[PDB]
RNA sequence: GUAGCGGCGAGCGAAACGGGAAGAGCCCAAACCAUGGGGUUGUAGGACACUCUCAAAGGACGACAUUAGACGAAUCAUCUGGAAAGAUGAAUCAAAGAAGGUAAUAAUCCUGUAGUCGAAAAUGUUGUCUCUCUUGAGUGGAUCCUGAGUACGACGGAGCACGUGAAAUUCCGUCGGAAUCUGGGAGGACCAUCUCCUAAGGCUAAAUACUCUCUAGUGACCGAUAGUGAACCAGUACCGUGAGGGAAAGGUGAAAAGCACCCCGGAAGGGGAGUGAAAUAGAACCUGAAACCGUGUGCU
RNA sequence: AAGCAGUAAAUGUGGAGCCGUAGCGAAAGCGAGUCUGAAUAGGGCGUUUAGUAUUUGGUCGUAGACCCGAAACCAGGUGAU
RNA sequence: GACAAUGGUAGGAGAGCGUUCUAAGGGCGUUGAAGCAUGAUCGUAAGGACAUGUGGAGCGCUUAGAAGUGAGAAUGCCGGUG
RNA sequence: AGGCAUAAGGGAGCUUGACUGCGAGACCUACAAGUCGAGCAGGGUCGAAAGACGGACUUAGUGAUCCGGUGGUUCCGCAUG
């Protein structure tokens, strides 16, 4: 189409969208002690008065060998949003950018009897497809996932996990005759 | 193209961090000044009141109560309307609901703000005295 | 947390549909044999914060 | 270390409060006496209020 | 950050409504019977009259889970090399391209992983069978029960967002002291009308809070003055009468192959010869900066 | 928004709620007006109508709040070798 | 082109350099990475390269992102040595 | 201190404007305050009238807020009166 397919790639949404997709990927998972937290202190290590040397409080200190941080990694997160209009419109662009280019190509629902990477990857070079490619299929796929999941670059997902991060992580689409129908009915 | 990126320009800034330097121009002093209460960590007079002079809203005296049982309305104009078509029996749900209004604070109410140059049949809870009459210019009689 | 409003504040000024404040006049209280009727019947009228007071406090006064 | 026998009436804290209401805390004790409550086996004494001596021992 | 409370100052600060997670309700006292039956409440319920078909607590009873494990696809050669995984040729596996090691940088060398199989024995949870245990209802309205030194009041306090305030709703101390179904309470002083509920006895899972311990795993977390005080025989040297305070301290090499033998020397330490790819890698052992200390010289 | 589903993911759903389109008055209340006032007589505030969501930066607020430094105060205990 | 401006503390505004980690891209590396030392190199500065020794296994470059991001003063703390 | 003999000094007659609602505009001024003010509407006093009158020739005689007391009224009064 050409709501979905066509529009102009929109790059300072689909920057804010892959910054997003990658702030909210991070754990943050990283603390320091600080006064408080530092074991021992509690006690003045001398005089304040009538010794040569400078006055201090505690032996952890933020300038003694072994004291707590002043500042530094607190257990926080990252992740944040944006409006939803603004994430449809991301999640288009990094589609008609594939479409500018020829990033996508489709092709019908695939044949499996169980998982087997052989023929997949054989597929996979007999439609002259560059290294990373998005196999994006209709619904969650078993014969599918499995068979491409071993490759390097190949990475299956289904319409309901289609991302701005990974559609613009690849180079070459490989969609279905149905799933694409599903995105154009979905993505507005 | 995740290899190359570019924000959009005038977007993002680096943070100002003070204390590192004099070629920045916020190193020794970090933009404080020199000795005082706002030179100081955590030092400042706090917002308003101060510590000395009588402050303003302390000074001035208190006005009025507050009422319990206010009941303000949706306020309306003859131009939400203008958004609809003749016939058109309107409904204080209806109305909510062709991206007028969104809250019934207690009813809504028909202002006139504007003209009709249409034909509805309006049906609120509290109307103008201008609203009214312009309503039963272009017949469709009002109610409550 | 939430910043908390100047409660003392609310109840002395109310926000005009501008961004600036209707205050209510001083010297209106009590000792009124010590001031002129044209003095008198002029603190009845009300007024608006200057710039000054807008400076000093405006976000004491930011949920009104 | 003392209470009613009949009921669990026990002494309590509270302010005291001045003219300017500054508090200090005091206590609240309750009205006990030794009485030989004629209890099964023996008459005992104890600590029984004078609440719960109004009406039936 | 609303209503409100506040030397109305600094500040304090709700709840119902609404949207959700989860979601069940029960047992007593009294009337009445013979310590047991009997009975639970507000659409007023029960006793009495008419009929009329957590909630008691233990035990036995087969599938999964935890506590060891097992199988687990597929590579060769040439150059530099101390040593190949590198590079260059070609070849194969993949539901396995986690990761760790291996003489250098390995999907195909090993430990593994995907995936599947496995439990004498012990414990844990759920399934059904056993053992239980249970009579449920429906009208009526004479009269009979429905929590007493109780509710409430007064005085002094505490607590409710609410500082005694006009302080409603609750708790405590001390005194006075009620009604009993047309009864009683609440709807923010109080009063009357309406509207809602039925105190003064109790028992109840789930959603919720946390992590000494265990098991996997993650990290735009540290990497030896950092990260636990503690990577190392660390709550230890040490300090204090005591409570208590409390450090410093990692790195040879792939492999100890850890230097046979000779020479100087009392030895320590050296110089050779050796091992090693390398000994200015010799156990003070990766690199090895600056301070500092030296030896020689080109100009002065 | 919480929640629900989902790779501790983005996303989907979730319109309880929030801001704005209307102000004026202490309030009852009127409403492109309103309030004061016997009287828009005049005057005050309005009719500005573009706002809202996320984010970068600057500033402020509640937090230890740019870092170091008391004299002290209070609670529990240790001490008459 | 022409003309104007270009001392500067407190302070305001702008443009940059470098460290560490991350994503993607594209490299280098036992025929020798970082690191250290040496130089008579390049840019307006912060800084960058190259050659040469030592070293013996990891490192840069591009565009973005995130910060425990820059040290000469604190009678600073710890270690070493005068 | 500045003004005043047009009197702003003195005397007499009448009288209560030492009024209600305001107020273009201006002076001063960190803010809160302070000062002046023509003109309009309502009700009047003196004068025949034009007119004057919102105290005193002018500039000192004063004190936020909160809180409590007295008078009044269109306000609100927590299911309802």
């Amino acid at each position: 189409s050409d709501a979905v397919f066509g529009i102009e790639p929109n790059n300072s949404v689909l920057f804010e969208a892959i910054n997003l997709q990658r702030a909210s990927l991070r754990q943050g998972t990283h603390a320091v002690k600080n006064r408080s937290a530092v074991s021992g202190g509690g006690r003045k290590p001398w005089k304040q008065k009538g010794t040569g040397r400078a006055r201090q409080g505690t032996i952890r200190a933020p300038q003694w060998r072994g004291g707590g941080i002043v500042f530094g990694p607190t257990p926080r997160s990252y992740a944040y949003k944006m409006p939803k209009k603004m994430r449809r419109l991301a999640l288009r662009s990094a589609l008609s950018f594939k479409v500018q280019e020829n990033g996508l190509t489709v092709v019908d629902a695939f044949n499996f009897e169980a998982p087997k990477t052989k023929e997949f990857k054989n597929v996979l070079s007999t439609l002259e497809q560059p290294k990373k490619v998005l196999v994006v299929t209709e619904n969650e796929d078993v014969n599918v996932e499995l068979s491409a999941r071993n490759i390097p670059g190949v990475q299956v997902t289904t319409a309901q996990g289609l991302n701005v991060l990974d559609i613009t992580n690849a180079d070459s689409l490989v969609i279905t005759e149905a799933a694409a129908k599903k995105v154009e009915e979905v993505l507005g | 193209k995740l290899h190359e990126l570019k924000p959009a320009e005038g977007s993002r800034k680096e943070r100002n961090r003070v204390g590192r330097g004099v070629a920045t121009g916020n190193g020794k002093t970090s933009g404080r000044g020199h000795k005082g209460q706002k030179a100081r960590s955590g030092g400042g007079v706090r917002p308003g009141f101060e510590g000395g002079q009588l402050p303003l809203f302390r000074r001035l005296p208190k006005r009025g109560f507050t009422n319990i049982n206010r009941k303000e309305y949706a306020i309306v104009n003859l131009d939400q309307l203008n958004k609809f078509e003749d016939g058109t029996e309107v409904t204080p749900a209806l109305l909510v609901e062709s991206g007028v209004v969104k809250n019934e604070k207690s009813g809504i109410k028909i202002l006139g703000n504007g003209s009709l140059d249409k034909k509805l049949t309006v049906k609120a809870h509290k109307f103008s005295a201008s609203a009214a009459e312009a309503i039963d210019a272009k017949g469709g009689a009002h109610e409550v | 947390p939430k910043m908390k409003t100047h409660r003392g504040a609310a109840k002395r000024v109310k926000r005009t549909a501008s961004g600036q404040l209707k205050r209510s006049r001083a010297f209106t209280s009590h000792l009124f044999a010590n001031k002129s009727t044209k003095q008198k019947r002029q603190l009845r009228k009300a007024r608006l914060v200057s710039k000054s007071d807008m400076k000093r406090v405006k976000q004491l006064l930011a949920y009104k | 270390g003392k209470q009613c026998f009949v009921t669990g009436r026990k002494a309590s804290t509270g302010n005291r409060r001045s003219h300017a209401l500054n508090s200090t805390k005091r206590r609240w004790n309750a009205n006990l006496q030794k009485v030989r409550i004629l209890v099964d086996g023996k008459p005992k004494k104890v600590w029984v209020s004078a609440r719960a001596l109004k009406s039936g021992k």
